[PDB]
């Protein structure tokens, strides 16, 4: 509907004002039906939109709801190095050993994408290094070449 | 086939 697809656009812009005036009971959880069916949290985290983060969590947004392909919003933070973002989520109580369709979890997306310090989140928050994807690797098996120092980390 | 999550790194 056009209310929840505005309120979707909102959310990705970071409009707080939109934001606030299109987050119904009936609508904070609403999915992108054209897309990966993300909620307006997976957008406002996915996009680094702090303060409708902090919002939608005041509201009754779902901080463990998965989109079609498996995703929570921690998954979009920790793969776009949202550190503040994925302190939040993980503040309200994210699950960090969470896993996607195809087993990969927010540990495998940072080490893939080179997130140092939100990685360091994840492991203090107890995200476990061994846990495996669909293709039997663990997020050390995707970090690059060149960052060594996350290697060591998750070592 | 997996893609990737809503969003992006950077605001700019």
């Amino acid at each position: 509907s056009e209310a929840d697809r505005q309120l979707l656009e909102a959310a990705k812009a970071g409009d707080v004002e939109t934001v606030k005036k299109l987050c119904t009971v009936q609508s904070v959880n609403c999915r992108d039906i054209e897309g990966r069916q993300s909620t307006p949290l997976h957008f406002a985290a996915g996009y680094n939109r702090v303060s409708v983060v902090e919002y939608l969590l005041q509201h009754g947004a779902d901080v463990h709801a998965k989109d079609k392909g498996g995703l929570v919003p921690l998954h979009n933070a920790c793969s776009y190095g949202h550190y503040e973002v994925a302190e939040l989520l993980v503040k309200h109580g994210a699950v960090v050993n969470v896993a996607d369709l195809w087993k990969f979890t927010p540990l495998h997306e940072a080490a893939a994408k080179g997130k140092y310090e939100i990685c360091k989140l994840l492991l203090q928050h107890g995200a476990d290094p061994t846990k495996k994807n669909r293709d039997g690797n663990t997020p050390l098996d995707l970090v690059k070449d060149g960052d060594t120092d996350i290697q060591d980390l998750l070592r | 086939q997996r893609t990737q999550p809503d969003g992006q790194s950077f605001r700019s």
